[PDB]
RNA sequence: UACGCCGACGGCGUUGGCUGCUCGUUCUAGCCCGACAGUGUUGCGUCUUGCUGGCGGUAGUGGGUUCGUGGCGGCUAGCGUACGUCGGUGUGAAAGUCGACG
RNA sequence: GCCUAACUUCUCGCUCAUGAGACCCCAUAAAAGGUGUUGGUUGAUAUUGACAGCAAUCAACUAGCCCUGAAAAUGGAUGGCGCUUAAGCGAGAGACCUAUACUCC
RNA sequence: UUUGCUUCCCGGUGUCGGGAGGCAUCUCUAUCUCGUGGCAACACGAGAGCUUAUGCCCUAUGUAUGGCCUUGGCGUCGUAGUGAUUCUGCGACGCUUGCCAACGCCAGAUCACUCUGGUUCAAUGUCGGGGCGCUAAAUCACUUGCAUACGACUUGG
């Protein structure tokens, strides 16, 4: 059941604890996992719910040394790394070979900003009843000290006008490959028979 | 993203590279100053700017 | 928004479960789960249906409350539906994922080269298009 | 006793190797040698390069596409002696037999109005690509 | 010259060793369980039970098995699926030797045969 | 050739696992017919068309439920060998190969 | 649901809690309260048009969930992560997982 | 690093593991797509289980000869663009790549499967030949005192 490649994932819409389970199954299970735009995963409940919890955990810390403590990480695709690693057994050999085979980011690298990614239907927040809240991890994080919410958005913007850019002339070339085929009809029409018969079209 | 130092270096900046700038051979940015007085060198120091 | 609605006489198919593939009529609503539909020219028994195993079509039969297997039949030929709902692409995907997935080896072999000669002379013509 | 033959096994049905060094070769199902139980099966040499062997009904799948097998004639040296084991070497024998074997199916195939069709699959390797799951493959 | 209608692709399923038969606290390395591809009901996994597997794996030594012309680093222990395993196409197998737990994750080969289509 | 050390495919014995049809058996209808009572009722008011309720029928049609000291199948597992069909290797070293431990 | 072998399986409800709740012994919670929401009981008014302003309404109760009552000292515990038409609470259904237990070898 | 060495290619040779190809808009979930009118809001018309990632590409005998169609892939080089450093577009040049006569004709076989895709693919180390190509630094010991338990730190030849 392995997959060849790396899995990429787009983060958005996502359930943090869902999408989180789902991909720690998938890394035990072998594979490698790749998530975008963990800035856009969202968490059930009203915002101070999640504010709170955050500042709860902020509050454990070692007495005699916080620098041993626990590492409160701040950054959405450190976030999303860590519940992850909640759902592993990250203390034995299988557990840490497993999470070093994923990689979170906010926004979309340039190394993956030119593929197709995927998402888990069953994690979607589509899923809670429209009269529930929900918070964004990206502002959850802003919140509670990171510090690159600004730059993340300014790039993502500029991401998503070249992709506009792109996919108009998708559009553009689409539209002549049909007709492209409608002109190839008459010298086509030997094998198009074939493929309906067989019923593809 | 880049850095771009001017053609001629001082000797007393170029020393901040060395422990032991009077033992060597003082090759600090050498072949570096020769990219300004050529057309490639030239070229990648606009690219640079720009 | 919405245009389809659960209403008396609605046109369901019934997605899955026990008769996945086949178009009933409601003819009663008991809650706002429970549908009671009866498919008689469509090999479906008047029977009650959780609402998440049916999908609306855009046919309404001119039903009344309650109306017997007989009525809901004379209805459905009288309306045509099966001919209908066979033209849409709905169906028509439906019939086309029956046809592939009782492919033979032999038809699929044929299916590849018959497809990838065709995609060959498209590509052709996409080339010309581009060209100018 | 011998083996029992499964049922859409039948003279002439092309069969898909499944094992050995022309496993994924889609050949045809000549007749069930009595003495081992194994099946006489050749796709014609000429073809696939599949000479007139010996192979074992589990390790073939019996498609349903069924060419006409009814005009040859094996002649009645050929049985497991005759393929029985002795660096191998193909004998001219083996050469003569496999000709006069593949013959009339050569011709069988070619006055099909498929031929071409006929010729590319038993030319052709069965594989499983991308989405292509045995348990729902109808073969 | 070309070979006259060479091989053209996998002739096998894909699978990969989940694991072994356990409880929590307990473990059973006689039987293993593997994940294949495509398959998401004990319905579809029941097609698959008595089917050969293979895992291949590679060691130092080379050797030089009949029948094969050079001298290959790689070793393969055989097995076979015996039935399905829970809801969600799981199959457990048995192979020659307990399967090595080194093997977790790694591709194991679900061949077609003995053929019952 | 036989035999030793290992494997594969069949057969048989045993314990099974999954999955279908087909007969009947128990308790029961619905469809269909008749009168009465009601009404979430179309079309144009002790109207009509619908629909419902028990009640009385059941000719024909006819599903649910229940299981049988029933009948007929399909796939497949472990263990053993009514036993077969066969492959690897081993007959001076040695090297390689195979087997077992590890 | 993942740690963790076995369903993000199927049906109906209830619950939003500015850290809700989450399974015998078991690892605390009460009296008293809420015009939060969901069901019920009783008594009235209302189409001879019921309450508010110049077509159902009113009153008293009742019990499910939720909330207040509810304060302790190293940073910390439904076991953890997390979970909100749940991965919670209650009633249920199929299947599945798993003992040194049962059957057989 | 005046012998040593970077880089590229050719060959040996060690070690190591994996185990069937490719795919780019967003926003939105109590609406969406197409066509038209609109600066915009929006409007009109036709549709819409939505299973186009439940998809689409790719998917294999070797000359020759004749008939078609000239496309697609790969590599080098040159410009132009892309900054979240690689990746793109355009050429130019090379090496190939499709169908029909037509399985027409040659070749193909290892005996029934046990690791071959019947030489599977990657990663790096080292040793030999070549093609351009380069010809350094730390450290000790002295010294300095802004530093110093010793190391360390700041200076100079």
């Amino acid at each position: 059941g392995l997959s060849n490649r790396a899995i990429i994932i787009d983060g958005k819409n996502h359930l943090l604890g869902r999408l989180a389970s789902i991909v720690a199954k998938k890394l035990l299970q072998g594979d490698k996992v790749v998530v975008l735009r963990a800035e856009e995963i969202v968490i059930s409940g009203n915002f101070h719910r999640s504010k709170l919890k955050y500042m709860s955990f902020l509050r454990k810390r070692c007495n005699i040394n916080p620098a041993r403590g626990a590492f409160h990480y701040r950054a959405p695709g450190k976030i999303f790394w860590r519940t992850v690693r909640g759902m592993l057994p990250h203390k034995t050999n299988r557990g840490n070979e497993a999470l070093k085979n994923l990689r979170a980011y906010e926004g979309v690298p340039a190394k993956y900003q030119k593929t197709k990614s995927l998402h888990a239907p069953s994690a979607s927040r589509f899923r809670l009843q429209p009269r529930r809240k929900f918070c964004v991890v990206g502002r959850l994080s802003h919140e509670v000290g990171w510090q690159f919410q600004d730059v993340v958005a300014k790039l993502e913007a500029k991401r998503k006008v070249k992709g506009a850019a792109y996919f108009e002339q998708k559009k553009k070339m689409d539209k002549l490959a049909v007709q492209a085929k409608k002109n190839a009809a008459p010298k086509i029409a030997q094998y198009q028979k074939i493929i309906e018969a067989l019923g593809y079209n | 993203l880049t850095t771009i130092w001017a053609e001629h270096l001082s000797e007393e900046a170029r020393r901040r590279f060395y422990s032991n700038w009077a033992k060597s051979k003082k090759k600090a940015f050498t072949k570096y100053a020769k990219k300004w007085q050529d057309e490639d060198g030239k070229k990648l120091i606009e690219a640079d700017f720009a | 928004v919405f245009n389809r609605v659960v209403q008396i006489g609605r046109v369901v198919f019934i997605a899955s479960g026990k008769d996945q593939g086949k178009l009933a009529a409601i003819v009663n609503v008991i809650d706002g789960n429970r549908v009671q539909i009866d498919g008689p020219s469509s090999d479906v028994t008047r029977t009650v249906r959780n609402l998440k195993d049916l999908q609306l079509t855009k046919f309404v039969l001119k039903l009344r409350v309650g109306q017997r297997t007989k009525g809901v039949k004379a209805a459905f030929d009288a309306a045509k539906v099966t001919e209908n709902f066979q033209k849409t692409q709905w169906a028509k995907k439906i019939a086309q994922r029956a046809i592939r997935a009782k492919l033979t080896d032999f038809e699929r072999y044929k299916l590849m080269k018959a497809k990838q000669m065709r995609n060959r002379i498209v590509r052709v013509e996409l080339a010309k298009l581009k060209k100018a | 006793k011998t083996v029992t033959l499964r049922k859409t096994l039948t003279p002439g049905t092309v069969l898909i190797v499944l094992a050995g060094r022309h496993k994924g070769k889609r050949v045809v199902f000549l007749k069930q040698l009595p003495q081992s139980g194994l099946l006489l099966v050749t796709g014609p040499h000429k073809i696939n390069g599949f000479p007139l062997r010996r192979i074992g009904q589990a390790f073939v799948i019996a498609t349903s596409l069924k060419v006409n097998v009814s005009g040859v004639k094996i002649p009645e040296h050929i049985n497991d002696e005759y393929f029985k084991r002795k660096e191998y070497t193909v004998s001219e024998q083996r050469k003569k037999d496999i000709k006069t074997v593949d013959a009339p199916i050569l011709a069988a195939i070619k006055k099909h109005p498929e031929h071409k069709f006929l010729f590319g699959y038993l030319g052709t390797r069965f594989s499983l690509g991308k989405n292509q799951y045995p348990h729902k493959m109808q073969f | 010259r070309r070979p006259s209608a060479p091989t053209t692709g996998r002739l096998y399923v894909k699978a990969i060793f989940t694991g072994f038969k356990r409880g929590l606290r307990t473990q059973s390395e006689h039987t293993s369980l593997l994940k294949l591809e495509g398959v998401f009901n004990k319905e579809d996994a029941g097609f698959y039970a008595g089917k050969r597997v293979v895992y291949l794996y590679k060691a130092h030594n080379k050797t030089l098995k009949t029948g094969h012309t050079v001298a290959t680093r790689t070793r393969a222990i055989w097995g076979k699926i015996t039935r399905p395993h829970g809801n969600a196409g799981a199959v457990r197998a048995k192979f020659h030797h307990n399967i090595p737990p080194s093997a977790l994750g790694k591709r194991i080969r679900v061949l077609l045969y003995p053929s019952n289509i």
